[PDB]
């Protein structure tokens, strides 16, 4: 991972540098409405009903 | 005799401005499309008047 | 919306002239078999899984 005679230097603190946000996505109808979720999600298409 | 007419008409939301719909003096969330999405629910109900 | 100069007569007595009939639209499967409303319906479109 670290390529073979280079190396990184950390400066301040060895510490958390930021962080990585997620940004919410679709789901939807709660009664009318629709509901957003933040983080990684997995929706199944259950398509056993088609040709 | 006699004999009655049809009248129906479509509207969409696509994915850019259902997940990308917030105001313009807050910092309001996402969910706002499920806000406005009743607007047009009920200019369809008084546009079936109109005919 | 009579216009300026204009007026209506009517003739024969004071009440409805005619009548505005609603005739039948299709409404799905409340039961086995097909079911039917009459007055302007309205519905949405859960298309919120897609892609």
């Amino acid at each position: 991972w670290i390529p073979v005679g280079e190396l990184i230097v950390l400066n301040q603190s060895t510490g958390p540098v930021g962080r990585f946000v997620y940004t919410a996505h679709v789901a939807g109808q709660r009664n009318g409405k629709v509901v957003y979720a933040t983080g990684p999600y997995l929706t199944v298409k259950d398509h056993l009903q088609d040709d | 005799t006699w004999s009655p007419l049809a009248f129906k008409e479509s509207r969409v939301w696509d994915e850019k401005e259902i997940l990308y719909l917030g105001r313009l003096a807050d910092e309001v969330q996402a969910g706002v499309i499920n806000e406005q999405i009743a607007e047009s629910l009920t200019w369809l109900m008084a546009r079936m008047r109109n005919r």
